[PDB]
């Protein structure tokens, strides 16, 4: 939903394109293998540099939007497997910390 | 005898 007057603090009125930025964008076609580990997509970093949504995100300091993620994976009735399509809020990436845990590395 | 004495739309 759009931000209410009580929740919003910015005094300038935001732009709501709603048809040029509120639309399904198809990102990529990552291949699922038998030894596949899994992938993550960060939002709205995925839509930062494409579309009118990308242009509005680059042009405006403040951003607020929901999302309708439609992950698609077609396979035949003789294929098997399940995917955990999940939305992890504030998915902070950690590192192996050098493996031994004594490096204080940070993800790039 | 003298008479002088909240931001909106």
């Amino acid at each position: 939903s759009y931000c209410s007057d009580d929740d919003a603090t910015a005094v300038d009125k935001p732009t709501r394109p709603d048809v040029s930025v509120n639309r399904f964008y198809t990102l990529d076609t990552k291949l699922w293998e038998k030894s596949s580990k899994g992938w993550y997509w960060k939002f709205p970093d995925v839509l930062t540099e494409t579309g009118v949504f990308g242009q509005n995100a680059q042009f405006h300091y403040l951003y607020r939007s929901g999302f309708c993620i439609h992950v698609q994976c077609n396979a035949s009735k003789f294929h098997q497997g399940a995917l955990l399509v999940a939305i992890l809020p504030e998915y902070v990436i950690g590192t192996v910390a050098g493996g031994t845990g004594t490096e204080d590395s940070h993800p790039p | 005898r003298v008479a002088d004495m909240n931001t909106q739309v």
